[PDB]
C-alpha cells in the first residue's frame, strides 16, 4: 500500500494567522488523484481539495493546496475558529485506496487556569459496594494538565480513570474529568480525600478537598 | 439533496459475521462507484472496499480481503457491505462514501454506523448523581455532575433536565477500563437556581434498553 | 493471458497517428475546402468530425484496450452473437491490403524515377507522348498534359487496356516496385510491436520534416497566396447544401480509419489503465492538422502554377492519385531544385502511405493471432504467407490494365462495407452490450466516466451520422466509370461480392452460433448476448 504521512500531527494557530499541512507518499502519486478532506469532530468526513489544487463545493477560497510527486500540502491563508477541524489526504491513484495520517488543527487562545470541582462517593454508589471520588477540572488553556489524588496526606496513583473534553468551539478552552475508584471498605478506612492540579498558569498547585466526616 | 444512510452494525462476538446497509437517495445511485471506508476508535480513516456503477468491478483492502464482501441493490438503491469472521480490530463506525470519478474523491459520505467486535458482553450502566460537599456553598456559581459507571458498548445519551439547560455542561467522552466504559457529565449553573429549580441528568443506554433520570440533591 | 504491451507510450501513439494520416488527408482534404465554401467548410467538417467522427475513433480505441483482445476475440467476448463483426472488420482489412500497396509502390517507382537533372514528365516530346499532349493541364479531355500521359502511357501504360477485361503484361518495375513494398512492411510487421512500433518514428514522423520543407517552399513561390486565397476563402453559401454536409461527413469518417479494426488491434497492446481518452482527442487532432497544414502545402503549390504557369485553377485543383502523381510533380519540375522536391515529395508518400498498410496488416495478424494460437506461435510464416498471397495477386495491380483493377477494388473494398460494419459496431456497443456497461468499463481504466456527450453520440447521433452518409451516397450511386471506360455489368457485380462478402459474416456468424447453441429462442439470446468477463 502507498503509506501517506501528514504532518504536523497536531498543530495550534490563532485566527488570521496562515497555517500549512504536508502530506507525504511512500509512493509517488499524480497530483490530479490527490485529495483532501476536513473531518469535524464528531462529524462525518467532506471533500475539501481534489486534483491536488481545487477546492470543493462550499470551500472557503482562504483555502488552497499544492504539491506533486510524493509531497503535497494543503494552506489556509488567514485562519477561522471555523476551520479547527482535522485533515486528511487521500490517493486515489492506485488499490488499496489510503488516508492519510491526519492534522489536527486547533485553534490558540491566551492562557487560562481550571476550575477545579471535587465530589465524593454518592449515597447510591456506596450501598452498591463501591466508592469513587470525581474530579473535574473545567475550561482551561492549554490543554496539557496533570492531576494527582491523595488520601491523607499520601498520593495515590493505581485506580484513575481521565478523560479530556474536545477544545470548545466557543472559548476554545479545555477541560478534564478525573475519577479515582476505591472499595467502600477502603474508602471508609481513611481520613480525607485530595484532587490536585498542577497547570502551566499556576507554580503551586489547585487543591481541592474534603473529609468524609463533614 | 443527495443523502447518505448507514445501517445495521452494533455489538458482535469476535469470529461472527454481520451485514450493513447503506440507502442512497438524491442521485441515480446506478451511475457512481461506491465505497466502504471505516474510521477506528483511533480515529484512523481506512479504506475498505469499492463497487462500480454496475458492480462489475471490486476492490478490497488486504486487510479485509476474503472475509468481506461488497455488494449492490440498483433497484431498491441500497450498498451493503457483508462481513464475517469478524476480528476486534475490525471495530470502527463504518462510513458509506460515493465516488465515481477518482480524480474528484468521495464527494459525499454518509452519517454512518458503528460497529463493535468484542467477546464482552452488554450491560447496563449506574447513574450516579454527583453532589458537592457542605459549605462554603459559594458562589457565585455552583456545578454538579453526573456519574455513569460500568456499562458496555457505547454510545449512551446525557442531557441535563431533557436537554433544557446546554449551557454550562461538559460532558467528557467515555474511557473504556477492563471492558466497561465509564463517562461522567459536569454542569454549572448560578447559585440562585439551585437548589431552587430541580436540576436532573437524563442518561439512556438503548442497547440495555436502560433510561435513568437522577434528581442532584444535598445529601 | 498477458500480452506484450508497447515498447513505450509514443510507439502507440506514432502507430495510430501513423496509421490514421494518409494519402487521404492530402489529396482529398483540401479539394474539399477547395470544392465547398473555403474555409467555411470548416464548420461542417467540425461539427461531423465532433458528433460523428471522434466517438467513433475514440470507441474503437477504448474497446481495444479495454479487451486486451484483437478485433474477432474482442467482438467474440463483447457480443458473441455479434462475433461476426469482427470477421467483417478483418475481412475488409484484408481485401484493401491487395490494392493499397499499389499507391506505395507508384510512390517508390516515381521516386526510382526522380534520380536526374531533367524530370522525364516535364516535356511533350517522348516516345510514349501523343500529338494530343500539352505542357501543363487542360479542360479539353482528349488533350492530356505532358504529365498526365507520362503516368498513364509510361509508367501505368493503361493506354494498352481496353477494360478490367483485358488486363495485359506485367511490368516487371511495379512488380518490383510492390515486392519492395512488401519487404518493407515484412521486417516491419515481422516480430510484432516491439521492432514495428519503433519503425513507425521515421514513417510517421518522415512527412512532417517534408511537408515542413515543401510548405516553406510553395509559400516564397510566386502566386503562392492566390492559391492559399482558393483553399481557404470563405463562402458560406456552400454550409447550407446538402452534398457539403455529405462530403464533409464523409471525409471525416474514412480519415479517422475506423473499421478496419485496427485501432482495436493497437490499442490492445495498451496497458489497461493509461488514458485512452487523452490518446483519442490528441491522436484527432494531429490527424486533422495534417490534413490542414497539407493543404496549404498544395494549394501554394496550386496557386504558383495558377500564376506562373497559365492554368486555369479549376484544371488542377483536384482529388485522388492524379492531383500526387500527375499535378503537384508538375509545378516541381518548373521550380528550381526540382529534383530535391520530387525525391523527398515521392519519399514523403511512401512513407505516408506505409504506416497505414502496416496498421491494416497488424489488425489482420493481431486478429487472428488471437483466435489461432497456432498463428500466434509463429508470426514470421504468417505474415511471410500472407504477404506472399498480396504479391502474387497484386501482381494484377501490375499489369497494364492493373489500374482498372486498383479502381475497382477502391470502391468495393469497403465503401458501404465499412459503413455497415461500423454501424453494428456502435448499435452492438451502445444497445446490445449497453452504453452503462461500457462506461463502467471506461471508468475502470481511465478513473473517470465519459461524459453524457460521448454517450449521447455512441448511442444516437453516430449511428444517424452514419446512415446519413450511406443514405445520402447511395441516391447518388452510379455504376463504376472511369475516364469514359464504362465497367461491365458483372465486374460492377463481382464487386458487390467483395463488398458483401465481409457484411454477411455479421448475420452468417449470428446465424451458424444461434443455432449452435441449445435452449429455447429467449434464452439462446440470453447466452450469447452475455459478455466473456460477466462470466
Ligand atoms: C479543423 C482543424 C484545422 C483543427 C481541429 C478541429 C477539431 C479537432 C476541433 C473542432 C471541434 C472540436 C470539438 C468541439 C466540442 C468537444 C466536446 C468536448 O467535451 C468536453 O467538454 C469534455 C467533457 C465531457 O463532455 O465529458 C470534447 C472535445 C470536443 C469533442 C472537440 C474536439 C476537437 C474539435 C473536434
Ligand atoms: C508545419 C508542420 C511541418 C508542423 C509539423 C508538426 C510536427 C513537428 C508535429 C506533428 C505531430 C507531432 C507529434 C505528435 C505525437 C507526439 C506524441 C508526444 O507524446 C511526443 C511528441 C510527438 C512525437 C509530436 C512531435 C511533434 C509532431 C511531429
Ligand atoms: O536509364 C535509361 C533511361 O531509362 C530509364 O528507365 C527507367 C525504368 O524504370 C527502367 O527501365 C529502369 O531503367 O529504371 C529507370 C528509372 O526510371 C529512365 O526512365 C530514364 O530516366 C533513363 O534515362
Ligand atoms: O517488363 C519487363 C519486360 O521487359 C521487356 O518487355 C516489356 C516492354 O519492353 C515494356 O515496354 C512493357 O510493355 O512491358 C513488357 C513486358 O514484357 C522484356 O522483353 C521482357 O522479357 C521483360 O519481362
Ligand atoms: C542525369 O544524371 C543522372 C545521374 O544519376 C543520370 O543517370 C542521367 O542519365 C542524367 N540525365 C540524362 C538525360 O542522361
Ligand atoms: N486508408 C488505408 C487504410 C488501410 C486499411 C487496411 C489495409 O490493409 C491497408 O493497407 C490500408
Ligand atoms: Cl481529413
Ligand atoms: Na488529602
Ligand atoms: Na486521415
Ligand atoms: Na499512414
Amino acid at each position: 500500500e502507498n503509506v501517506l504521512t501528514q504532518s504536523p500531527a497536531i498543530m495550534s494557530t490563532s485566527p488570521g494567522e496562515k497555517v500549512t499541512m504536508t502530506c507525504r507518499a511512500s509512493s509517488s502519486v499524480g497530483s490530479s488523484y490527490l485529495h483532501w478532506y476536513q473531518q469535524k469532530s464528531g462529524a462525518s468526513p467532506k471533500l475539501w481539495i481534489y486534483s491536488t489544487s481545487n477546492l470543493a463545493s462550499g470551500v472557503p477560497a482562504r483555502f488552497s493546496g499544492s504539491g506533486s510527486g510524493t509531497s503535497y500540502s494543503l494552506t489556509i491563508s488567514s485562519v477561522e475558529a471555523e476551520d479547527a477541524a482535522t485533515y486528511y489526504c487521500q490517493q486515489f491513484s492506485g488499490y488499496p485506496l489510503t488516508f492519510g495520517s491526519g492534522t489536527k488543527l486547533e485553534m490558540k487562545r491566551a492562557d487560562a487556569a481550571p476550575t477545579v470541582s471535587i465530589f465524593p462517593p454518592s449515597s447510591e454508589q456506596l450501598t452498591s459496594g463501591g466508592a469513587s471520588v470525581v474530579c473535574f477540572l473545567n475550561n482551561f488553556y492549554p490543554k496539557d494538565i496533570n492531576v494527582k489524588w491523595k488520601i491523607d496526606g499520601s498520593e495515590r496513583q493505581n485506580g484513575v480513570l481521565n478523560s479530556w473534553t474536545d477544545q470548545d468551539s466557543k472559548d476554545s478552552t479545555y477541560s478534564m474529568s478525573s475519577t479515582l475508584t476505591l472499595t467502600k471498605d477502603e474508602y471508609e478506612r481513611h481520613n480525607s480525600y485530595t484532587c490536585e492540579a498542577t497547570h502551566k498558569t499556576s507554580t503551586s498547585p489547585i487543591v481541592k478537598s474534603f473529609n468524609r466526616n463533614e | 439533496e443527495v443523502q447518505l444512510v448507514e445501517s445495521g452494525g452494533g455489538l458482535v462476538k469476535p469470529g461472527g459475521s454481520l451485514k450493513l446497509s447503506c440507502a442512497a437517495s438524491g442521485f441515480t445511485f446506478s451511475s457512481y462507484a461506491m465505497s466502504w471506508v471505516r474510521q477506528s476508535p483511533e480515529k484512523r480513516l481506512e479504506w475498505v472496499a469499492e463497487i462500480s456503477s454496475g458492480g462489475r468491478y471490486i476492490y478490497y483492502s488486504d486487510t479485509v480481503t476474503g472475509r468481506f464482501t461488497i455488494s449492490r441493490d440498483n433497484a431498491r438503491n441500497i450498498l451493503h457491505l457483508e462481513m464475517s469472521s469478524l476480528r476486534s480490530e475490525d471495530t470502527a463506525m463504518y462510513y458509506c462514501a460515493r465516488g465515481e470519478v477518482r480524480q474528484r474523491g468521495f464527494d459525499y459520505w454518509g452519517q454512518g454506523t458503528t460497529l463493535t467486535v468484542s467477546s464482552a458482553k452488554t450491560t447496563a450502566p449506574s447513574v450516579y448523581p454527583l453532589a458537592p460537599v457542605c459549605g462554603d456553598t459559594t458562589g457565585s456559581s455552583v456545578t454538579l455532575g453526573c456519574l455513569v459507571k460500568g456499562y458496555f458498548p457505547e454510545p449512551v445519551t446525557l442531557t441535563w433536565n431533557s436537554g433544557s439547560l446546554s449551557s454550562g455542561v461538559h460532558t467528557f467522552p467515555a474511557v473504556l477500563q477492563s471492558d466497561l466504559y465509564t463517562l461522567s457529565s459536569s454542569v454549572t449553573v448560578t447559585s440562585s437556581t439551585w437548589p431552587s429549580q430541580s436540576i436532573t441528568c437524563n442518561v439512556a443506554h438503548p442497547a440495555s434498553s436502560t433510561k435513568v433520570d437522577k434528581k442532584i440533591e444535598p445529601r | 493471458d498477458e500480452r506484450e504491451t508497447w515498447s513505450g507510450k509514443v510507439d502507440f501513439l506514432l502507430s495510430v497517428i501513423g496509421f490514421a494520416v494518409d494519402l487521404a488527408n492530402v489529396w482529398r482534404f483540401p479539394y474539399l475546402c477547395y470544392k465547398n465554401g473555403g474555409g467555411a467548410f470548416l464548420v461542417p467538417y467540425g461539427i461531423m468530425l465532433a458528433v460523428g467522427g471522434i466517438p467513433l475513433f475514440y470507441m474503437e480505441l477504448a474497446l481495444g484496450q479495454h479487451n486486451r483482445k484483437g478485433a474477432i476475440t474482442c467482438w467474440g467476448r463483447l457480443v458473441p452473437l455479434f462475433k461476426g463483426i469482427g470477421y467483417a472488420v478483418v475481412l475488409i482489412a484484408f481485401y484493401v491490403d491487395f490494392y493499397y500497396n499499389v499507391i506505395i509502390a507508384w510512390s517508390l517507382r516515381f521516386f526510382f524515377a526522380s534520380f536526374t537533372n531533367s524530370l522525364p514528365w516535364t516535356s511533350c516530346n517522348n516516345i510514349w507522348n501523343t500529338p494530343n499532349c500539352r505542357p501543363f493541364e487542360g479542360h479539353v479531355e482528349g488533350f492530356q498534359s505532358a504529365a498526365s500521359e507520362y503516368f498513364n502511357r509510361y509508367i501505368l501504360e493503361l493506354n494498352r487496356s481496353e477494360g478490367i477485361h483485358d488486363l495485359g503484361a506485367i511490368k516487371w518495375d511495379m512488380a518490383l516496385c510492390l515486392l519492395i513494398v512488401y519487404l518493407i512492411c515484412y521486417f516491419s510487421l515481422w516480430k510484432g510491436i516491439s521492432t514495428s512500433g519503433k519503425v513507425v518514428w521515421f514513417t510517421a514522423l518522415f512527412p512532417y520534416a517534408v511537408l515542413l520543407i515543401l510548405l516553406i517552399r510553395g509559400l516564397t513561390l510566386p502566386g503562392s497566396f492566390l492559391g492559399i486565397q482558393y483553399y481557404l476563402t470563405p463562402n458560406f453559401s456552400a454550409i447550407y447544401k446538402a452534398e457539403v454536409w455529405v462530403d464533409a461527413a464523409t471525409q471525416v469518417f474514412f480519415s479517422l480509419g475506423p473499421g478496419f479494426g485496427v485501432l482495436l488491434a493497437y490499442a490492445s497492446y495498451n496497458k489497461y489503465h493509461n488514458n485512452v481518452y487523452k490518446d483519442a482527442l490528441l491522436t484527432s487532432f494531429i490527424n486533422s492538422a495534417t490534413s490542414f497544414i497539407a493543404g496549404f502545402v498544395i494549394f501554394s503549390v496550386l496557386g504558383y502554377m495558377a500564376h506562373t504557369l497559365g492554368v486555369r485553377i479549376e484544371d488542377v485543383a483536384t482529388e485522388g492519385p492524379g492531383l500526387v502523381f500527375v499535378v503537384y510533380p508538375a509545378a516541381i519540375a518548373t521550380m528550381p531544385a526540382s529534383t530535391f522536391w520530387a525525391l523527398i515529395f515521392f519519399m514523403m508518400l511512401a512513407t505516408l502511405g506505409l504506416d497505414s498498410s502496416f496498421g491494416g496488416s497488424e489488425a489482420i495478424i493481431t486478429a487472428l493471432s488471437d483466435e489461432f494460437p497456432k498463428i500466434k506461435r509463429n508470426r514470421e510464416l504468417f505474415v511471410a504467407g500472407l504477404f506472399s498471397l498480396y504479391f502474387v495477386v497484386g501482381l494484377a495491380s501490375c499489369t497494364q490494365g492493373g489500374f482498372y483493377f486498383f479502381h475497382l477494388l477502391d470502391r468495393y473494398a469497403a465503401g458501404y462495407s465499412i459503413l455497415v460494419a461500423v454501424f453494428f459496431e456502435a448499435i452492438a456497443v451502445s444497445w446490445i452490450y449497453g452504453t452503462n456497461r461500457f462506461s463502467e468499463d471506461i471508468r475502470d481504466m481511465i478513473g473517470f466516466p465519459p461524459g453524457r456527450y460521448w454517450q449521447v453520440c455512441w448511442r444516437f447521433v453516430a449511428p444517424i451520422f452514419l446512415l446519413f452518409i450511406t443514405v445520402y451516397g447511395l441516391i447518388g450511386y452510379e455504376p463504376l466509370t472511369y475516364a469514359d471506360y464504362v465497367y461491365p455489368s458483372w465486374a460492377n457485380a463481382l464487386g458487390w461480392c467483395i463488398a458483401g462478402s465481409s457484411v454477411v459474416m455479421i448475420p452468417a456468424v449470428a446465424i451458424f452460433k444461434l443455432l449452435s447453441t441449445p435452449g429455447s429462442l429467449r434464452q439462446r439470446f440470453t447466452i450469447l448476448t452475455t459478455p466473456w468477463r460477466d462470466q
